[PDB]
């Protein structure tokens, strides 16, 4: 990983990303979503993360 | 070929409602104007 003081920075472009993946995995320990729910993120549609 | 009296009712009627639907576009403190872009980032707590 990269340090705190100097944290990476990754422009993730188009690509069906399946945000559920993410969600169901059970392998985080925290797990926050703060401008939307999490279940709706699976749905949407960005320009740029 | 005057008749102000007569289109002083019809222009405070539209001016009016032009007021009207163009407050649909403010938050009022939220987050989105649209209701839809609340429902679809959001659950329902």
């Amino acid at each position: 990983f990269a340090s705190v003081y100097a944290w990476n920075r990754k422009r993730i472009s188009n690509c069906v990303a399946d945000y559920s993946v993410l969600y169901n995995s059970a392998s985080f320990s925290t797990f926050k979503c703060y401008g939307v729910s999490p279940t709706k993120l699976n749905d949407l549609c960005f320009t740029n993360v | 070929s005057a008749l102000g009296k007569l289109q002083d009712v019809v222009n405070q009627n539209a001016q009016a409602l032009n007021t009207l639907v163009k407050q649909l576009s403010s938050n009022f403190g939220a987050i989105s104007s649209v209701l839809n872009d609340i429902l679809s980032r959001l659950d329902p707590p």
